[PDB]
């Protein structure tokens, strides 16, 4: 009949084609769509997320409900850091198993600015001023309040408002960061102080908790999906 | 004719002269004997602009406070030198406050120009050739690969020389862990004299005592770090050795004079304080 | 791309117009025609730079990668099951010249992967068509330990299926680089060394960034191991397509000593020629 | 379905071949490009920038820096040849590895005027007259100033302006030339003379350096890519 | 994709096939054409032009020039032929050698007029007639000029013009001829006859030669390209 | 009817009369028993076109000083006598200033009229062929192919002979590395009757005494080197023996004049001088 | 520029065209023979050098004549000498 050359690539299975196939099952009366709640048409819609950050992951809260916690106290005012987070949100292990951090393991780039949500779970007689930073990479790390304030930051002041939200900014020099620990597409580095101190009246529990959130902006986005490293079959 | 049908979604799926006066906040400079100035590639330094905006907290821009000429240590030019090299914004880390802005920011940015100076009689030869290296990566001296050290990668205003042949480090117990330039093969495996694919300027003494080089801005990002990423480097070799008089001995100062242009940062944190050699 | 210019008719000339003489100095490169120094006729030009296009310089797939791998069988220890392959062009020498030509590329990718297959010994019976899986692992996805752990199963890994003695396999890529393009050359490091810290601590390789991550491939045989061992090599052809380059560089005059610019072996790469020989 | 036929090709894998493929990351959010200074479109304008030619590869000199300078002096003039080049842009060892011949090595045939500049740097207290002369092949290589006059040459007057440029005009028999040492194609001999000689006054060097570059013009053109000689791999 | 169905000849290679394949060498700037004298469209022209044919294969003459001289004498009147050839453009020996033969052996099929053109190359002082003859096939070849004028035939007259053209027209009942020693496809018979004899005064040669020369008309035609036996190859 | 559509960019991809009196220059020949004249292919000798010009540099035309007719050595026609041939710009390298302009420049172009006389009276017999042959290559003497060296495969104005039978060179020592032009090979292994396929004329004793050819620069370039390319070769056969009243050893004269054409030269240095025999 | 020759000065006082008037070819009001010219064109009229003299503190000068001195000079004295005018 028509002639026709057969190009390379014929015979070939591709995973990720795109081909029409015969119908196993022809003239099947399919039955039609209702009208479901809650129909996701994006990722991004679920990495828009607020969840939990398993901040907490020391040896004996790792793996229980109080790795989420991170503890408060009314002590004098330091210029330590309440917590640390370095802001790897697909390869940092308090950010992989969030929401976010579990749809980036399925992609190998992504861009976007990111949302904090601290949440204070003292008492209702309980005030204070936390300073939370983020710092851009390539200088050290900031080990005190001194250095944080340099970044970006916020701070948050406990009161009728319980939550605050930082927004990390997207401030990379690719257009793209990659989904693992990497030096050259490093992300920075997210840090909790205490503005001035966390302050109880008497009869009040002096030790409270902080609860955190992560999620990804409108601006978010991936690229180049993958296979996650977060399950695996034996045998 | 041919017909052409895309059968995919994805597009990648698809076939295939002499006096000049040049002044940058309180600096001036004033040449006489000029061979006219290179703008690199055409392109003059400008700021990010809002369709490139990778950042989205504010830029800060010192303007004239960062934005002026800084002269760096004079070298001095024999029959034995080699040639020298600079690392931008390396070169410029310890100037003023634009090394402030570049170690108080997580990303810089920002283009220069880079102007040379090296006066010498009429009775005086020698040619230099001076060129802008957008990523100029130098040669190791080990046979570990991409073995340099932070501190000897970034010198500083002395920046480093060239070297007439390689040499291997062998010390295994406490290494060099420094560059190893080669002259003729421009510190990077490649003839010196294809240089001038570069952007560049001849200092020929008998015709010029300066160069002037525009560097915009050069990355495959609108902004990086500055203190992990050095953008341009500038390599001065003598094409023509110095030579006067056949008294011998002679030797010429080479100052260099940089000006940070469109300086743009982002991320202020903490200083950074790098680690010294 | 387009056609060149003509030549046009030039007789004798005398005048205080100079273009022979010029000055170097300037960085600039004299722009002079035939017609500028030596008398020259008309000549309607037909030659074209269509193939000196950044497009037709990189129009041609290059190898960049032999994977060996066997089937054998899960006792044998002399014998790699499957293979992972960082994803780089540097492992050959060709296209990573044509491609540091220049300091900044930005172009989409087409692989084509060429399956060859041999047995090692003859008494041992033989063997059915094999069946191989390439798996396209990004940066911070889980790597096969074995030949048949859970990672196989690519529920989000994209993986190619490629029958032995099908046409090679191919698939395209499109730009994937986090930053705006492709770094050929990065003069600088992933991490900077802050006063204080260990040595240890802070030193990262020169000219090494996350930039030129771009995962691995896993290659393995489907198929369980026949009572006979099968030898397979993959070699990955590597085409550039929708080609933007910039910033162009002298190319490399001397033998490649790592995934660097370093250089140890062959540093005297002319030969030696009279001055006054023709 | 459709009946076709299988044409010959089929199957092949031609490594110039121009075909559509399946995206291995579909949907894919890719990084948009930004404006790079110093973008090329064709490898002809690499070309035709001027790179320094290797001209002294004598044994001391060969693999230095002193490889790209020719030694003049303020001697008695004579007709001996300054310097002298085979027009072999790509196959000449003086020529092939300048960024021209690096270019031309990578293609088969090639075709244009070329563009010799010299640049003199001795003193500015030095003048003189030198002959640069193009010889178009099938006499004998001009051996001294009497015999390049007949060519194509220009005099070149050292003064205020230190750098002459000579053009090779295009004179081929063939529409194109290979880019090896070959007969039927050669290119012609490219020649140096003292027309007057160097003159400099006491106190001055008596010895001065001149510089050779090439480039192409913009009537060049390559074709037939090939892989080059000038890159290899052991094992 | 879509779906197709490999009809029979997929994966053959048939060296007549007119297809497209991938160019080897992309955006060649292939060199371009110059108006070079004697252009050829077809093999037809060159069969059109006079080749002068060996008519004598004797032992002494064959594979010299003497094989294309026919050599006449002003000897009395006969009947007996001059010269006689079977109209075999390709087979026959005698023409099989020239350039019209040379093209129908690289043919199967032809089919039109041919003209031999006969020229005198005597002395001016030479006066005859001849009777150039062609029969077509069926009937005995004629062995005597009376058997001869019955059949198509020219009487040439040997004056201040000593050259003389026979058109052997098509007379044919198939439409296409074999270009091999076929009876069912036989062409017919030349022949050469004296109508009154050679005359030469004295003082002059008694003994002339003609030259014969064959060359096709324009109604000529062949079909049907086939591989030569008149070149072969060893080992 | 059907349908044809093109997938590739490159288009290779794709699927497939007696009294005549000639002047030239100062020059001038009269012919009364001339047999016409062939222009080879048609085409007139002309100058190239701005169209079709390789080389960049301004031709030099002498025009009437190299433009005109040269006679060549005569030579003698007998009974046993073979056939001649001469090589085209080869046989005029020594004729005036069209030879000088032929060595003092790298490129020459040039068409040419030839005109061959052969007087003889009305009681002789013969025929002579004059054959232009472009490119005529002629098969060498020895067991190595290509073998015969420039100064045998360029003889001059006197040009070469025929030979009835090819003989093999079998000195190794001093090998000849000359031509061994067989007449009836026609000098390249083809028979010596299709030779009228190239332009020709016959000069038959009864009815013309010569012959002119005007051959066109004909060549795969616009413009070629002269010492090293002959574009024509010029061959004459006896196509009928030389006889005559039966006197026996009869021998005339055949005068070869040719005028170049439309000569052009580029590339000017200083003079070519060939290694002579 | 005059064929292929080429001539560049720096330090020329200017040019003399000897009384004002450039050369030109024969006019067909003066000219004598009657027989076609021949014109060599670039082939002759080009510049050749001669052999170059030595100026001392002792040189008294020296002449040439023309056409005399250009009689081995290319084209230009085979046109002399093959000619009669
Ligand atoms: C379908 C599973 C196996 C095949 C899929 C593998 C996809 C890998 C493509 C993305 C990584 C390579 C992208 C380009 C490579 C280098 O960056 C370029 N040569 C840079 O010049």
């Amino acid at each position: 009949g028509l002639p026709v050359l057969n190009t390379p690539g014929s015979n070939q299975y591709l995973t990720a084609d795109n081909y029409q196939s015969p119908c196993a099952i022809p003239e099947f009366d399919v039955t039609p769509p209702i009208d479901i709640p809650g129909e996701v048409r994006n990722m991004m819609e679920l990495a828009e997320i607020d969840t939990m950050i398993p901040l907490n992951l020391t040896n004996q809260r790792k793996n229980t409900m109080d790795m989420y916690r991170v503890e408060l106290n009314d002590a004098a005012h330091s210029d330590t850091p309440i917590l640390c987070l370095s802001l790897s949100p697909a390869s940092d292990p308090r950010l992989a198993h969030t929401m976010l951090g579990e749809i980036l393991n399925y992609y190998t780039h992504w861009a976007g600015s990111l949302k904090f949500t601290f949440l204070f779970c003292g008492s209702m007689m309980a005030t204070g001023k936390l300073l939370v930073s983020y710092a851009p990479p390539g200088a050290e790390a900031p080990k005190s309040r001194k250095e944080a304030m340099l970044g970006t930051h916020v701070i948050w002041d406990i009161g009728l408002q319980s939550s605050c939200t930082m927004v990390v900014p997207w401030i990379s020099n690719t257009t793209y960061r990659l989904t693992i620990n990497d030096s050259f597409t490093e992300g920075g580095y997210i840090s909790m102080f205490y503005q001035t101190r966390v302050v109880v009246p008497l009869s009040t529990p002096r030790k409270m908790d902080i609860l955190g959130f992560v999620s990804a902006c409108n601006d978010f986005s991936v690229r180049l999906l993958r296979d996650t490293t977060h399950i695996s079959q034996e045998a | 004719n041919y017909t052409t049908i895309n059968y995919y979604r994805d597009s990648a799926s698809n076939a295939a002269d002499r006096v000049m006066q040049l002044t940058l906040g309180n600096s001036t400079i004033t040449t006489q004997e000029a061979a006219n100035s290179v703008v690199a590639y055409g392109r003059w330094p400008e700021y990010i602009k809002d369709s490139e905006a990778n950042p989205v907290d504010q830029p800060t821009e010192p303007a004239v406070a960062a934005c002026r000429f800084y002269t760096l240590d004079t070298v001095t030019w024999r029959k034995e030198s080699r040639g020298w090299w600079w690392k931008l914004p390396d070169a410029l880390k310890d100037m003023g406050l634009f090394g402030q802005n570049m170690f108080y920011h997580y990303l810089g940015r920002a283009g220069y120009t880079v102007h040379v100076q090296c006066n010498a009689s009429k009775f005086h030869q020698g040619a230099l050739g001076v060129f802008a290296v957008p990523e100029m990566c130098l040669a190791g001296d080990s046979t570990t690969h991409m073995f340099t050290k932070y501190e000897n990668a970034n010198p500083g205003e002395k920046g480093g020389e060239f070297k007439g042949s390689f040499t291997l480090d062998t010390n295994a117990t406490n290494p060099a862990r420094n560059f190893c330039p080669v002259d003729y093969l421009f510190g990077s495996g490649v003839l010196a004299g294809n240089a001038f694919v570069y952007p560049h300027q001849i200092i020929n003494l008998r015709t010029n005592n300066c160069a002037t080089l525009v560097l915009p801005y050069v990355n495959s990002l609108s902004i990086d770090s500055m203190t992990k990423h050095n953008n341009w480097g500038i390599a001065i070799l003598p094409l023509a050795p110095l030579d006067f008089a056949t008294e011998s001995s002679t030797e010429i100062p080479i100052t260099l004079t940089i000006a940070p242009m469109c300086c743009e940062f982002n991320g202020l944190r903490n200083i950074t304080v790098p680690r010294t050699q | 791309a387009n056609n060149l210019p003509d030549t046009q008719s030039s007789g004798p000339a005398h005048s205080k117009e100079t273009p022979a003489l010029t000055a170097v100095e300037t960085g600039a490169t004299n722009p002079l025609v035939p017609s500028d120094t030596v008398q020259t006729r008309h000549v309607i030009q037909k030659r074209t730079r269509s193939e000196s296009t950044v497009e037709s310089f990189f129009a041609r797939g290059a190898c960049v990668a032999i994977i060996e791998v066997d089937n054998d069988a899960p006792t044998k220890r002399a014998s790699k099951l499957f293979s992972i392959w960082k994803i780089t062009y540097k492992d050959t020498v060709q296209l990573r010249r044509k491609l540091e030509f220049f300091t900044y590329s930005r172009f989409d990718m087409e692989l084509t992967f060429v399956v060859t297959s041999n047995y090692t010994d003859a008494n041992n019976g033989h063997a059915l068509n094999q069946v191989y899986q390439i798996m396209y692992i990004p940066p911070g996805a889980p790597i096969p330990g074995k030949w048949n752990d859970y990672t196989w199963q690519t529920s989000s890994n994209p993986s190619l299926f490629y029958t032995y003695g099908a046409p090679p396999a191919r698939i395209s890529v499109p730009y994937v680089g986090i930053a705006n393009a492709y770094s050929h050359f990065y003069d600088g490091f992933a991490k900077v060394p802050l006063a204080g810290q260990a040595s240890t601590e802070g030193d990262s390789l020169y000219g090494a960034a996350s930039l030129n991550d771009f995962g691995s491939l896993a290659v393995r045989v489907v198929n369980d191991h026949n009572p006979t061992k099968l030898t397979s090599k993959i070699r990955v052809y590597m085409k550039p397509k929708h080609v933007r380059v910039w910033c162009p560089r002298p190319p490399r005059a001397v033998p490649y000593y790592g995934p660097g610019v370093d250089y140890k072996d062959g540093l005297a790469p002319l030969p030696e020629k009279g001055l006054t020989t023709y």
